[PDB]
């Protein structure tokens, strides 16, 4: 705020950044692992599979 | 009336600073590649904006004030030669205006 | 052959080996890679540009400049005088190719007013009433060209005749000038890149090379660049300078096929195998340094997960600091020490880096590194580095071998660097703690100290006035609030000016008069007040100073005072831009750290000033030997004996003015300045010296003080 910023000539000769190209994937949101699954070993053995 | 010390008193702190910026701005209108005397254009960082710093072209005139603010800044430095005394010549910096 | 165009940045190295090397040196790092870069960029040129950058604009810089192909095969080629000239085709008549008669040459030789009759009707004569686009555009035919003047740009200016005729017509310097270009030529190849300080239509071979920095401002075409970048950038033609590591060039980060995951790209493994036995057995003013990126992380939360975290962008940290340190790449450092603060060598980034970024904008920020922040960071991770140049550091933020004075805020870490840094080595010479000057120092001088006066005249305001002033200085919002604050400057300013000023004006010889003195102050005000000739230099640390003193509990007041002094200081300081203080570190301590790079033993050196016995008998000093005495005013290091030797032999313009009281207390002074960049850059000083008598057991007591004057002469010592 109050930030006054006088127009300048050189100032506006930089043109935007519009070319942008992304090779990755479209996605915005991404699956998570919020609570891992427990590594049983003595029982109880075969109910998971990593 | 008369100042007191008129060459003691401007000084850069308060005065010489007010004087080299609005130097400095009042520059702005003018071709920034332009030489002056020999002095050349050059670039300059732009810091007004914290979001939006870049460097952008100056004239001439204004890097002769880019300079000259940075010598007031520092204080004129001379050295004496007195040759009444003896063997005491010695240099040491001051901000009185020559 | 693509070629990349090339604007060096702020402190670019040119008297480099290379050029190549301060554009990146990871291309320097591969047989395999290296191999694949032509340079160009030829001397003659670079001259060239140095005197025409006075009189063209940018804009017919570039539209004069752009049309010239990569090798310039063609001359100038200046004609001497009429008079002159005309003889010429006489001497050698074969050489008159014009075949201009002789009935006017020999008229030109008996005309008082030779005519440029000589000249005229020659094809391609270029008289002084010419511009300079006509010499490019004929540059272009890849022809000589035949010129009437010196100042021409575009191809390398040479003499077209022998240097009889130009002599008398043209003046020493002057006919030395053209000298490289009287047998100019030498081959361009045919590699896969070639780089350019040249500009060049951008197209599709073309690429601007992308850096992330200022441009060097003394660098005559830095004008260039924002025409040149925005073009480039409306087009994508920019080039990150990881992209050229690559075995085809693509401007991107981070591309599908290539991990970037290889030694090339680690620019912290920087190795130095190979020898020439060179003369820079180590050139210490070429310092290597990195711009990296890098990850931090709070504590993780209840089951182990933890938030996404930020990665800032650290600017032009020396590299070896870190190589020395054994950081790598990849691996989660613990941040926090035991009692919260930044581990030691984190600081040393921050303190010698240039400037702290958000990593992806262009935001500067200043870091805290104290218990402020909610859910701090508790690990850092380095991710990659964004550059990794040489850079020059002679003489660059200070001048003079004597002393030189850093400003700071109140409340900065420069304990740290100037206690941990040697302590971390504490067997090489660095320093001595006798020499740097605490900015504390005179206040505690003062029988009741500087802080202790000044709380017992504030304290006999009202409180609550003092309450509202700290509260408005604190809050950012409350502008100026006149009252509260300014009744405290004057007290400030009336105690300063009243004590500080002669008791510092009684110190001047400690501060510039000894060895070599590193002094802090709080403002250079505090030096130009007292008239102590001392370069001060302007510095700033990418930190949050004000939350970091508020932590220091353990003083004279309670937190409340030191942000009081602090504001002061800050009020008191000249309205100026500061530069960063890392700048100033990096040319101190920059050289030092390279030095366990090294493969050979360090040679020690010394220019001790002699000092003849009758004087100090005179004095009443008792001393054995007639042999003038001598005084070691600073050493220096070197590896290679032989060129080392060879430099020895210059005769510094530069007297001493020795001065010694009973009491020991050695002083020296130098009546003409002596210049860091007068100091071969093959050279290595401490960064801070005392001076002293090469054998104190010469002397056998101590009369009364002496003063006397005497030259300077670098010698070997063993």
């Amino acid at each position: 705020s109050k930030h006054l910023s006088a127009y300048l000539d050189s100032a506006v000769a930089n043109g935007p950044e519009l070319i942008v190209e992304d090779t990755g994937l479209c996605t915005s949101f991404m699956l998570l692992d919020n609570i891992p699954s427990a590594h049983l070993t003595k029982e109880l053995i075969g109910f998971t599979w990593f | 009336v008369d100042i007191k010390a008129c060459d003691a008193s401007i000084t850069y702190n308060y005065f010489l600073s007010v004087i080299c910026g609005a130097m400095h701005e009042g520059f702005e209108v003018g071709n920034a590649d332009a030489a002056f005397m020999g002095v050349p254009s050059t670039i300059v960082s732009d810091r007004r904006s914290s979001v939006a710093p870049y460097s952008r072209p100056i004239s001439g005139l204004q890097t002769m004030v880019q300079h000259l603010a940075d010598l007031y800044a520092a204080g004129f430095r001379y050295s004496v030669s007195d040759a009444f005394s003896s063997g005491n010549k010695f240099s040491f910096p001051t901000s009185t205006f020559p | 052959m693509i070629t990349i165009v090339v604007i060096p940045t702020a402190h670019f190295s040119w008297t480099d080996t290379n050029f190549l090397n301060s554009v990146d040196y990871r291309l320097t790092s591969q047989p395999k890679i290296r191999d694949r870069f032509a340079v160009y960029a030829p001397g003659w040129l670079r001259r060239q540009l140095d005197e025409f950058s006075a009189s063209l604009t940018a804009s017919e810089l570039l539209q004069a400049l752009q049309t010239i192909p990569i090798p310039v095969k063609a001359r100038c080629l200046l004609l001497p005088k009429p008079k002159r000239f005309a003889q010429w085709l006489l001497d050698v008549p074969s050489a008159n190719i014009w075949h201009i008669p002789v009935t006017t040459l020999r008229a030109t030789v008996a005309s008082k007013h030779p005519s440029s009759d000589v000249y005229n009707y020659i094809p391609d004569h270029v008289p002084p009433s010419a511009e300079f686009d006509t010499v490019t555009r004929r540059v272009a035919a890849g022809r000589d060209i035949y010129v009437r003047s010196t100042k021409v740009l575009g191809a390398p200016l040479c003499l077209a005749a022998p240097a009889k005729y130009y002599a008398g017509y043209l003046s020493t310097h002057q006919l030395d000038g053209v000298y490289p270009d009287n047998w100019a030529p030498d081959n361009f190849h045919k590699r896969e890149f070639c780089l350019t300080i040249l500009p060049s239509l951008l197209g599709p071979r073309t690429f601007l090379l992308d850096v992330d920095a200022d441009r060097d401002a003394s660098y005559p075409l830095s004008v260039l660049w924002p025409q040149l970048r925005v073009l480039a950038l409306k087009s994508r033609l920019l080039l990150p300078p990881v992209a050229l590591l690559r075995r085809v060039v693509d401007p991107g980060l981070k591309p599908t096929w290539s991990a970037d995951s290889d030694a090339a790209f680690r620019a912290l493994r920087l190795s130095r195998p190979s020898s020439a036995s060179k003369p820079t057995g180590f050139d210490f003013s070429a310092l290597p340094v990195v711009d990296i990126i890098c990850l931090f992380e709070s504590e993780p939360d209840d089951h182990g997960r933890v938030a996404p975290g930020t990665r800032l962008t650290i600017h032009s940290v020396p590299t070896d600091l870190l190589t020395s340190l054994s950081i790598q790449e990849g691996v989660r450092y613990p941040l926090r020490q035991e009692s919260g603060m930044f581990v030691p060598w984190v600081l040393l980034a921050l303190l010698m880096s240039d400037d702290v970024t958000i990593s992806g904008t262009r935001r500067s920020v200043k870091l805290e590194t104290a218990h402020a922040s909610a859910r701090p960071f508790v690990h850092i991770t380095v991710e990659r580095c964004a550059s990794a140049r040489v850079v020059d550091v002679r003489g660059s933020p200070a001048m003079y071998a004597n002393a030189v004075c850093l400003t700071l805020p109140k409340g900065s870490y420069k304990s740290t660097i100037i206690d941990t840094l040697p302590a971390m080595f504490s067997d090489l010479s660095i320093l001595e703690q006798a020499a740097v000057i605490d900015s504390d120092a005179l206040g505690d001088s003062l029988r009741p100290s500087f802080e202790t006066q000044f709380l017992e005249r504030l304290e006999n305001l009202d409180p609550k006035l003092l309450d509202r002033a700290v509260a408005s200085i604190l809050s950012p919002a409350s502008d100026t609030s006149d009252d509260a604050v300014t009744t405290v400057l004057d007290v400030f300013n009336a105690l300063y000016r009243e004590v500080m000023t002669p008791a510092q004006r009684s110190r001047l010889p400690l501060l510039t008069q000894q060895g070599r003195v590193l002094a802090f102050a709080h403002s250079d005000y505090e030096l130009l007040s007292a008239n102590i000739p001392i370069q001060v230099v302007r510095g700033s640390i990418p930190i949050d100073h004000v939350v970091n003193l508020l932590a220091r509990r353990n003083r004279v007041g309670g937190t409340a005072l030191q942000v009081l002094l602090d504001y002061c200081y800050r009020t008191q300081a000249s309205p100026l831009a500061p530069t960063p203080a890392g700048r100033l570190y990096k040319q101190l301590f920059g050289p030092w750290l390279m030095v366990p790079r090294l493969s050979d033993p360090l040679i020690k050196l010394r220019l001790v000033a002699s000092a003849p016995a009758k004087v100090l008998r005179a004095a009443g000093w008792t001393i054995d030997g007639d042999p003038p005495l001598e005084v070691s005013c600073l050493c220096a290091y070197v590896t290679d004996r032989a060129m080392a030797a060879a430099l020895i032999e210059r005769r510094l313009d530069s007297r001493a003015l020795v001065n010694v009281g009973g009491d020991q207390l050695m002083f020296v002074e130098y009546a003409p300045p002596l210049p860091l960049v007068s100091i071969p850059r093959t050279f290595l000083l401490p960064v801070t010296y005392v001076v002293h008598w090469v054998s104190p057991q010469r002397v056998l007591l101590n009369g009364g003080n002496v003063s006397f004057t005497s030259g300077l002469e670098w010698t070997f010592d063993d």
